[PDB]
């Protein structure tokens, strides 16, 4: 994916805050007495491999 | 190119009314033909007792 934006020139330093729209879920499993499994998917833009 | 574009850059229409007073109307109207006969009547009978000085004074 490539991407342009042209913006009015603003005289000082600023930045472009870009939010691609994924989903962010997790799924929490409680199996036992004391023990808390979480397991996470974003996707698209996993964090992993 | 760039700093002020941020924002952005007939003949005859014929009206009529101008600048006049308002208007105002009433329906009794009318006598005044009769007065033109009235005034043209009583001017001939000026002329016709004229006549009848100078029908006398030829006798």
């Amino acid at each position: 994916l490539d991407m342009t934006f042209e913006v009015d020139p603003m005289d000082e330093p600023t930045l472009l805050y870009l939010l691609f729209e994924v989903f962010d879920v997790v799924r929490v499993h409680q199996p036992h007495r004391g023990v808390i499994e979480a397991v996470y998917l974003r996707t698209p833009f996993s964090a992993g491999n | 190119a760039a700093a002020a574009m941020t924002a952005t850059r007939m003949p005859s229409s014929g009206s009529s009314p101008s600048v006049p007073s308002s208007i105002i109307a009433e329906e009794k109207l009318l006598a005044l033909l009769a007065e033109l006969e009235a005034l043209s009547r009583q001017l001939a009978a000026l002329t016709q007792q004229v006549s009848e000085l100078r029908e006398q004074q030829q006798q």
